[PDB]
DNA sequence: GATCATATTGTCCAGACAGT
DNA sequence: ACTGTCTGGACTGGTCGGCGCTATGATC
């Protein structure tokens, strides 16, 4: 059968298992010869490998791309310290007898650690500090007590270089340098039972196998070896390392056998040592790292582990991956919001393993004998045997008659398929969501409007992953828990996520308003275009010039269910005498007559009663993003199917309304009479007034310092003040003037775009330009620009923009916004770094958390981190605003439906 | 004398007993060393007048569920 | 008792396996449909035979 | 958004779930009994007992003197 | 004129550590 | 027991494409 990894133990590599596991010795520091066939017993020996295609490996008999390449070993002429282990052998020869061998420390503190360690196993953390105690305990001592003899002081200089302060027959001290022989000689005499109390494993690490005698030479599948576009081969920077590694220990071996003086012997000692740590790690402090010829500083093993383009990172829990593909995106309201749009090309590469069984033989029989250039078709053919058969022109007949239960079929993509669409980067969970195929004949991929808030993808050049799942679990997995409409609602805050957008918005308010009628034709062509299915039109509301009209509350309320009623107040009122007339009237009834309803009915109050749009209009707190109150209960009391109708509906509703109605805006909106022109000049005159009378008061030194700050800071927040204060009171003025017929304000109201400021900018004046919260300082001495007198503290002077977009900016108010803008850009590019690291951080602490079928959420040990998560055992997405229950909106439905 | 108690943010800490302890351990399948823990020098275990080895019953205050039962062991330092 | 979207995916993955490597429909089906849309129409016509095992 | 003196905001967040043992710029928060929440004057001195106020603040200019070492 | 060995050894935050 | 100092580390994801670079000195 087949078998799983239960659990992985670790542990050092005893040169034994280094020998035995060796395929090869090797010796010779050469790789390739003359002629570009490998060397016998070179890096690039046969025994550890093949990689070129016309080589056989000696030790597995395979061609290359198969053979999993074969370990080798290199015996050092002596031996050498790990890099990686020079600390924890520092600790041991510290913690141990240098003679004697044992610990120090006594019987009866032995036996306390030993029964103390049983009861803290499970956190790794306790384990350390029992072995820092330990250690510290063992480093004070000078005395073994199990044989009484002397201990001296042990220093460590980096790398890998231990000093032991010896003293003299005069009693004079001096620094004697630990060879690595004497090093691996002294941890050799420390018993087995010894070394749990000093972190070591008597069967998994001795503390011998830390200094390294043999060193294991990689298989070549692991340094693999290229040839150039001229013929010269590129090897490894570890096949390099290996070289002269080899090199320094052939060296080293002839001096030691030419009986060569203990100088000599030291200095190759040492350079085998750089070599070796310099292989373990590259990047060691203190330690010069190794260069190429053309002076590239190589990676190693080390190099190869770490980083972001490390193993870990960049190819274990991330990679590249087959059948997907990434193309720019456009717009499609016309498809459903569970449908992507795949071009053609994509689908006809693209394909999904169907297998033959009794009810899709003919369908796959036919795609089979469609052939890869005609769609639909298939590109391969899997045989029962497991085989792949490409398919062509000469043999898609002989497939095709030849096909059986078993087989697979390899079919383009089809309408209907489930596959995975994906936008970078993917901050949140809703980033990757499960679409339907829709086939298109252009070469850009197609979302709908209201699926591009979870993306936050806009179409100023945006490009999208696609990802086609190949086996049938991961389609079933992707077709039930990521499908589109199952994440309407978001779950960070509980609310509406796939929402309408601005358009959708101001539609929907275009055709809701009072006074908004329409004619027989316009209704039938919306009704048609919207896809509702409605077969005759209700009663006219109104009759004008023989003409039937209807009313766009009517039409509205064609989408809402039968049973549904809910009130509240939008973002347009303005007037909240008119909505307390209307909540008092709901209050006193509940069941309020819908002729009296409308008789007082205002646009910034929405009722609707039995799917019946009685008063109000439609903004974004009817169907926005984090404010859609109306698609919020749609979701919440009658599911996700019918709420993704329902925005199916009402966006292509909206999109005809707002399309063929008119919507633009021109130079003209955000133009102003003389008048209010005048009241902002004054406005701005008495400002500037106000901060030179400021400016007064603190030069003579009649200004009030602030409680915590001097005189200079007092006086800049008065300004800033005084300044924000006149840009309120422009926005107010322009604002005066500027009625709901603008377009630009209807957007701006809505919620649809924009914001009431955005107008104010160009309509009224600028304000003042700030940078980290300040007023703009940075230039000559005194003064931001030349043109200024210096020590003027002025509005003028400081950024304060007297004009607006409109009217013109003038060279030194463009430079202050210029510095305004260069800030905002600067603090987004900065943010966005923090941020992801800070993400990064928190979804590596929090990974593994998830809820149990008891509620509670625990860690893999076993610990428990909550007894019921949310302390209610509630998912955020389903919670009403943050609360378990909302008991009031079930009270008042519960009546209503009764009651009704 | 100011009581650690009355602070608003500290909730109410309980000495769990033998019995209750037990029956902890038993509802939610778990050994003494898979609960959270809780330093034997915390203001409310000198407050409580604890040892390790002790199992406190916390009530807190939930903005979600209203009052809410968090179990903590006592541990040395 | 219901079943979980985590469960119900699992159910239908496995059904869906099943189908492809033989398991024939328990209920008729439409010609031309994919496994995953026979397990999917087993699900909806509640005659799935595979159960889930919870821990008590 | 990056950047009294209080700097919340992204900062303010990563120094809270990096578990910062003296977080940039501290703020205490203090509450006072019956007896001195009602009248600023109490306030004022309950305030002025908890500020730590030590020489340097208090001098004007800092001259030193050599005639008198 | 062809080949062959050899080719060198950037601020900030947090933990550990001499100094008083 | 505090306090300033030395040392280690990580520096948001994806995508697009381009542009170099991967021997040399001394015999026989
Ligand atoms: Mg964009
Ligand atoms: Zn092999
Ligand atoms: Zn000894």
């Amino acid at each position: 059968m087949k078998k799983v990894i239960g659990s992985i133990e670790f542990g050092i590599l005893s040169p034994q298992e280094i020998r035995k596991m060796s395929a090869a010795e090797i010796t010779v520091p050469d790789t390739y010869d003359d002629d570009g066939y490998p060397i016998e017993g070179g890096l690039m020996d046969k025994r550890l490998g093949v990689i070129d295609p016309g080589l056989r490996c000696e030790t597995c008999g395979a061609r290359a791309g198969e053979c999993p390449g074969h370990f080798g070993h290199i015996e050092l002429a002596r031996p050498v310290i790990h890099v990686g282990f020079a600390k924890t052998i520092h600790r041991v020869l510290e913690s141990t007898c240098r003679e004697c061998g044992r610990i120090k420390l006594t019987d009866e503190e032995i036996e306390e650690y030993m029964q103390k360690f049983e009861v803290m196993g499970d956190r790794k953390g306790a384990v350390d500090k029992l072995i820092k105690e330990i250690h510290k305990k063992a480093k004070e001592r000078m005395v073994c007590p199990h044989c009484g003899a002397p201990q001296f002081p042990i220093k460590f200089e980096r790398p890998t270089i231990y000093w032991e302060l010896r003293k003299d027959e005069e009693g004079n001290e001096y620094k004697h340098r630990m060879m690595p022989s004497e090093v691996r000689d002294r941890l050799e005499k420390i018993p087995d039972k010894d070394l749990p109390l000093l972190g070591l494993h008597p069967e998994k690490s001795r503390p011998e196998w830390m200094v390294l005698t043999v060193l294991p030479v990689p298989p070549v599948t692991m340094r693999p070896s290229i040839t150039l576009e001229s013929g010269i081969r590129a090897e490894d920077d570890l096949t390099h390392k290996l070289v002269d590694i080899i090199r320094i220990n052939n060296r080293l071996k002839s001096n030691i056998e030419a009986g060569a003086p203990q100088l000599i012997i030291e200095d190759l000692w040492d350079l085998l040592q750089y070599h070796v740590t310099t292989y373990i790690n590259n990047e060691t402090s203190g330690v010069p790292p190794a260069k190429h010829k053309s002076g590239r500083p190589l990676k190693t093993l080390a190099q190869r582990l770490k980083g972001k383009e490390g193993r870990f990172r960049g190819n274990l829990s991330g990679k590249r991956v087959n059948f997907s593909a990434r193309t720019v995106i456009s717009p499609d309201p016309m498809i459903s919001i569970n449908e992507v749009g795949v071009p053609l090309a994509v689908a006809m590469e693209l394909t999904v393993p169907e297998k033959v069984t009794e009810f899709n033989y003919e369908k796959l029989k036919q795609r089979v004998l469609n052939g890869p250039e005609k769609y639909p078709g298939a590109n391969y053919v899997i045989d029962p045997e497991g085989r792949r058969i490409r398919l062509m022109e000469s043999n898609r007949e002989l497939i095709a008659e030849k096909l059986d239960i078993g087989w697979t079929v390899e079919r383009h993509l089809e309408d209907g398929d489930v596959v995975l669409f994906n936008r970078q980067p993917s901050l949140h969970r809703m980033s990757i969501m499960a679409h339907r195929v829709r086939v298109m004949p252009y070469r850009t991929f197609r979302l709908n409007l209201p699926v591009c808030p979870p993306y936050n993808a806009d179409f100023d050049g945006d490009e999208m992953n696609l990802h086609v799942p190949q086996t049938e679990e991961a389609q079933a997995e992707a077709k039930i828990l990521m499908e589109v409409q199952n994440h309407i609602i978001s779950p960070r805050y509980g609310g509406p996520l796939i929402a309408g957008i601005q358009d959708h918005i101001s539609g929907g308010y275009l055709l809701t308003r009072e006074g908004a009628y329409f004619t027989r034709y316009e209704v039938e062509q919306m009704l048609m275009f919207a896809g509702m299915d409605v077969n005759e039109l209700p009663e006219p509301d109104k009759y004008e010039n023989g003409e039937p009209l209807w009313s766009g509350k009517t039409i509205f309320s064609l989408l809402l269910p039968d049973d549904l009623t809910i009130w509240y107040r939008n973002k347009l009122c303005d007037e909240p005498e008119r909505c307390e007339a209307l909540e008092k009237l709901i209050e006193e009834k509940l069941i309020p007559d819908p002729e009296e309803v409308r008789k007082l009915a205002y646009d910034g109050f929405v009722y609707i009663q039995n799917g019946k749009l009685l008063s109000g209009a439609v903004d974004k707190k009817a169907y926005g993003r984090e404010d859609g109150k109306l698609l919020d209960i749609i979701v919440r009391e009658y599911g996700v199917e019918r709420a993704r109708q329902f925005l199916d509906q009402v966006t292509k509703l909206t999109i005809w309304v707002i399309t063929h109605k008119g919507f633009t805006t021109a130079i003209d909106d955000e133009d102003l009479p003389q008048e209010a022109i005048d009241r902002i000049h004054e406005i701005i005159r008495e400002a500037e007034e106000k901060v030179q009378r400021l400016i007064e008061a603190y030069k003579r030194g009649e200004l009030e310092p602030l409680p915590g700050k001097t005189l200079e800071e007092t006086l800049e927040s008065k300004i800033m003040a005084v300044l924000a204060e006149a840009r309120d009171n422009a926005g107010k003025v322009a604002e005066r003037y500027l009625g709901m017929n603008n377009h630009a304000v209807i957007m701006a109201k809505t919620g649809a775009r924009g914001k009431i400021l955005n107008i104010t900018q160009m309509a009224a004046m600028l304000g003042q330009q700030s940078i980290r919260g300040k007023r703009l300082y940075r230039g000559y001495r005194g003064r931001v620009l030349t043109h200024f007198k210096p020590g003027d503290l002025g509005a003028r002077a400081r950024g304060f923009v007297t004009n607006s977009y409109k009217s013109g900016l003038t060279p030194q108010e463009y430079f202050f916004h210029a510095m305004g803008g260069r800030e905002g850009l600067v603090d987004t590019a900065v943010r966005t770094a923090q941020s992801g690291y800070m993400q990064r951080r928190l979804i590596n602490a929090l990974q593994d958390l998830k809820v149990d079928y008891d509620g509670t959420v625990r860690d893999p040990t076993g610990i428990i981190v909550q007894f019921k998560y949310g302390e209610d055992g509630v998912d955020p997405m389903k919670s009403w605003q943050g609360k378990t229950v909302d008991v009031d909106r079930v009270i008042v439905r519960t009546l209503l439906k009764m009651r009704g | 004398e100011f009581n650690i108690f009355d602070h608003v943010l500290v909730p109410e800490h309980r000495i769990l007993s033998e019995e209750e302890k037990e029956e902890l351990l038993k509802k939610y399948r778990i050994r003494i060393s898979q609960l959270p823990q809780i330093k034997a020098s915390d203001p409310a275990v000198v407050a409580l007048g604890a040892k390790p080895g002790d199992v406190i019953e916390i009530k807190r205050k939930s903005p979600t569920a209203g009052y809410y039962y968090y179990y903590r062991l006592v541990v040395e330092d | 008792f219901r079943y979980t979207r985590f469960e119900k995916a699992r159910i239908i993955g496995a059904r869906a396996l099943q189908i492809a490597m033989g398991a024939p429909v328990l209920i008729d089906v439409p010609e031309g449909i994919t496994p995953l849309q026979a397990a999917l129409l087993e699900f909806e016509k509640g005659v799935i035979p595979i159960t889930v095992i919870r821990p008590s | 958004t990056l950047n009294i003196n209080v700097t919340l905001g992204l900062p303010r967040i990563i120094e809270i779930v990096d578990a910062r043992k003296n977080p940039s710029t501290p703020i205490m928060t203090v509450y006072l009994d019956e007896e001195h929440r009602y009248d600023r004057d109490k306030a004022l001195e309950v305030a002025r007992r908890i500020e730590g106020t030590t020489l340097e603040n208090l001098a004007r200019e800092e001259t030193i003197d050599i005639l008198n070492m």
